[PDB]
């Protein structure tokens, strides 16, 4: 059932919020499901911000290890945040909008915050980490989503990440692919200082009626120029960096395996090594299938156009 | 009849995907909350420059059914009007939207309550239970006609267009890509080929229209449409785009590169399967 | 009192403007980059933008370590 | 009476409140415990957002009333 996810069960949410399973595991939340509406709104806000960072709130819910997102809304930022934080008259519009949604139907409460990084990638800065750590202390089920309007245009695919922080003092396990990202020199220092204080969630969608309609319409409308070359992957950057990350991860796994071959009776090492190899394989397979799809479209369209008759 | 006959559009209406997206979400949740597809009512905001109207955003409105008529909480609408002022001042109210088929004798009641608020409101109706391949969205304006000696408000369909910024085009395009390829590589080329299939259908429809026009001109119509016919001849001259040695060499080069990448990906998948098999094989019989 | 009030408002505008840009700097790269991001230049008066970020060393949020300027606590 | 506003500190901070006092004075009391200006502070109680010029007695707030207001942060 495509529309099953849109059903809101208030008592079930209250039961989950009373249970607090995330207190039993700091890696509890692993997946982030984002609605088409949410994605579109967030991307539009980020690109209207242009080269300036904007932010908003995300409405949604939790389901097992998965955090869901549905909505998002701007807060009065008089004089581009002339006061502390991008809030000013924040919950003024927020609480009104919230009571108004309890009135017109929307009952999904705050599930997180989104912020934009125009032209400098998706990750959490020191300020972002402090903000998310605070959000993980009051509204425990919160997620820091970062978007990139400039990379959305450059690479073609929307650059989006979902993140959760670790509590002060707590160390992550050895397991950690950590995809490589191009970070400008004015941001790389802060990135490196805080990159191990949080982790990235797996961001996934679920199709839907919102998708079906939106996608079909805009697609036909603007894709009459269906060519757009055919390979926006031609830019080395993305592909090259992904392949480099894969190589690094696999070489690290090999170094581990070589040292673990001496220790007889370490099952955990074998477990993490197998998992890392498997993650590397799936990442490579997704890249390969994307390239294959691009080639398929290119070949079909080019053959149709050039020598049809 | 609430539809005006012989009345042409006086203003140009520009619609954005966000407006359609808001209507779809509003209809879905109300259907989920109250079973049957309950009709939804909202408001339209955006920028208007003279006779050019651009609907950029849209929010939902409160509706109270009393005495079998829909009463819109304009005070809630007015409460929300200053709410959207705090975030966006460039956007001005343009009209209201609803869901359903043909106009009913309840939308005229709703539209007149929107006509008293602002000078010229716009009426938009979406059909979520459509079956054709066309867009089930129509924009209607308010017109006053003398029917049987009494001034009756009617709806005149407007030939609206679709306005979209580079950012919205790219973001929704990524939305299309996220449906084409499933999260766990589900329905990989299902929506992919269907996308090119629909593009080819559009091109074939254009071709069949041109061919039908030519066949009709062969028998009747204008014997020589001048510009049109000459340009169509020159355009088929481009059907065999035709190439040289260098273009074919580059095409084969790209094909070979992508084929090598595909071979590498298949090798990676095969070696992962081999690793899993060896891990199990070290378990079932082998020790250490 | 005129020059005292004159300096009072321009230092107040100086601090307000810089915390909006709010980026880490080595010693001299952003202190000049913030001036070109204002409305009507020359109002900044660099003589105050250096001694009030040096007056910010008593606390966090760009604690601005005294000698080798590089620890600009970019966390708040 | 003392009311336990759930000011963002991980606990419900108890403050001194009189029934006749306007609810906007409650915002300043929370700022004395935290540091959020009343403009960004948004008092919320029993699921409904509290007013500004309305008095506390009009909301029937007692000494056992647990509040949950949404304040702000110290970004920049
Ligand atoms: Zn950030």
């Amino acid at each position: 059932s495509i529309d099953e996810i849109y059903k809101y069960d208030k008592k079930q949410q209250q039961e989950i919020l009373a249970a607090k399973p995330w207190t039993k595991d700091h890696h509890y939340f692993k997946y982030c499901k984002i609605s088409a509406l949410a994605l579109l709104k967030m991307v539009m806000h980020a690109r209207s911000g242009g080269n300036l960072e904007v932010m908003g709130l995300m409405l949604g819910k939790v389901d097992g290890e998965t955090m869901i997102i549905m909505d998002s809304f701007a807060l009065p930022v008089e004089g581009t945040e002339t006061r502390v934080n991008a809030q000013a008259a924040a919950y003024e519009y927020m609480a009104a909008y919230i009571e108004n949604a309890k009135q017109v139907g929307r009952l999904e409460n705050a599930i997180g915050w989104y912020a934009s990084h125009p032209g400098y990638g998706c990750w959490l800065s020191g300020i972002d980490v402090s903000t998310q750590m605070l959000n993980q202390q009051f509204q425990e089920p919160f997620v820091a989503v970062v978007i990139d309007p400039t990379r959305t245009i450059s690479a073609g695919k929307v650059n989006l990440g979902a993140f959760r922080t670790y509590p002060k003092g707590y160390k992550p396990p050895d397991e950690g692919p950590s995809e490589y990202q191009t970070i400008p020199l004015n941001k790389i220092e802060d990135f490196g200082v805080h990159c191990k204080q949080y982790y990235a969630l797996e961001v996934s969608y679920f199709k839907s009626s919102l998708d079906r309609k939106l996608l079909e319409l805009l697609w036909n409308k603007y894709w009459v120029n269906t060519l757009s070359s055919s390979s926006l992957l031609t830019n080395a950057d993305y592909t090259t960096g992904q392949v480099f990350d894969l190589s690094e991860k696999l070489e690290q796994s090999e170094a581990q395996l070589g040292r673990g071959s001496f220790m007889l009776g370490l099952e955990t090492h074998d477990r993490k090594s197998e998992d890392k190899l498997a993650k590397a394989t799936r990442d490579s397979c997704k890249t390969t299938i994307e390239a294959i799809h691009g080639l398929m479209s290119q070949v079909i369209k080019d053959k149709l156009f050039n020598q049809i008759n | 009849s609430v539809m005006a006959c012989g009345v042409t559009g006086s203003v140009s209406v520009a619609l954005h995907p966000l407006v359609i997206l808001n209507i779809s979400d509003h209809w879905i949740r109300m259907r989920s909350q109250e079973g049957r597809p309950v009709q939804v009512i909202g408001a339209l905001i955006g920028k208007q420059e003279g006779r050019n109207i651009e609907v950029m955003n849209s929010f939902e409105l409160l509706s109270h059914t009393v005495e079998e008529k829909i009463i819109i909480d304009k005070e809630y609408y007015y409460t929300k009007e200053e709410q959207f002022k705090q975030v966006f001042k460039e956007l001005e109210f343009l009209g209201w939207y609803t869901t359903g088929g043909p106009p009913d004798p309840s939308d005229i009641h709703v539209h007149k309550q929107v006509c008293e608020i602002i000078e010229s409101p716009l009426f938009l109706k979406l059909n979520p239970m459509t079956k054709h391949t066309d867009l089930p969205v129509s924009v209607f304006e308010s017109v006053i006609d003398i029917i049987n000696g009494e001034a009756t408000m009617l709806f005149a369909e407007l030939t609206y267009t679709l306005a979209t910024e580079e950012a919205e085009r790219i973001g929704v395009d990524h939305v299309a890509r996220m449906t084409a390829t499933g999260s766990g590589e589900n329905s990989t080329v299902a929506e992919h080929l269907i996308a090119q299939h629909s593009a080819i259908k559009m091109l074939h429809s254009r071709v069949k229209l041109i061919l039908e026009y030519v066949k009709a001109s062969e028998a009747g119509e204008v014997p020589f449409n001048h510009e049109i016919l000459r340009e169509a001849y020159a355009l088929c001259h481009c059907l065999p785009v035709l190439s040289t040695d260098k273009f074919k060499t580059d095409f084969y080069d790209q094909c070979n590169d992508v084929g090598l990448m595909a071979y590498l990906g298949t090798i990676t998948k095969t070696c992962n399967t081999m690793n899993q098999f060896v891990n199990k094989f070290n378990v079932l019989y082998d020790r250490q | 009192q005129k020059v005292d009030d004159d300096r009072k408002h321009e230092i107040e505008a100086a601090i307000v403007r810089i915390m909006k840009s709010r980026k880490k700097m080595q010693h001299n790269v952003l202190v000049a980059e913030v001036t070109q991001q204002l409305k009507a230049r020359f109002l900044p008066s660099p003589v105050v933008i250096k001694k009030r970020i040096e007056g910010l060393i008593e606390r966090e949020y760009l604690a601005r370590t005294p000698e080798d300027r590089k620890v600009y606590t970019y966390v708040a | 009476m003392l009311i336990k506003v759930k000011t963002l500190t991980g606990k419900e901070i108890e403050i001194d409140i009189e029934p006749t006092d306007k609810v906007e004075r409650i915002k300043e009391r929370v700022e004395e415990k935290e540091g959020i200006p009343p403009q960004q502070q948004r008092l919320i109680y029993s699921g409904k957002q509290m007013n500004d010029e309305k008095t506390a007695a009009d909301y029937k707030i007692l000494g056992g009333s647990v509040l949950h207001l949404v304040l702000a942060l110290r970004g920049g």
